């Protein structure tokens, strides 16, 4: 029965170790994602939460009719 | 905020050109042809400085 149907204890042991490593890395990544999202919401210096402003390519720099502008 | 820098009344005193509009319009073309250099210098100074107080002289 052990030779035909059952997995070895060593195989299960190392499979469990691999599973634990993968989910531990995923959990640390999730916590870092939450911290990064909170920081970029708070400060707004990063690539996320960049709400649009007015583009400066629409300004006319030619001389106008009145010098005071 | 700041205090506005304003020239005194002695800096604004000059002998005026006391003629009417039709007098100026009669001789407008010759005035543009003959008095071109100070007029163009004043207008360039006005358009570059963007400030009357810096162009008074």
């Amino acid at each position: 029965i052990a030779r035909t149907f059952f997995d070895a204890p060593e195989k299960n042991y190392e499979r469990t170790m691999a599973i634990l490593q993968i989910e531990s890395e995923k959990a640390e990544l999730r916590l870092k994602e939450l911290e990064v999202r909170r920081l970029m919401r708070a400060k707004g210096d990063g690539p996320w939460f960049q709400y649009p402003t007015i583009d400066k390519a629409l300004i006319d720099h030619s001389p106008k009719a009145t010098p005071d502008n | 905020p700041g205090i506005v820098e304003l020239p005194s009344l002695e800096d604004l005193k000059v002998q005026e050109v006391k003629v009417s509009s039709s007098v100026l319009k009669a001789a407008a073309h010759h005035y543009g042809a003959q008095c071109d250099k100070p007029n163009k210098e004043f207008m360039l100074c006005r358009w570059e400085e963007k400030d009357p107080r810096r162009c008074l002289e």
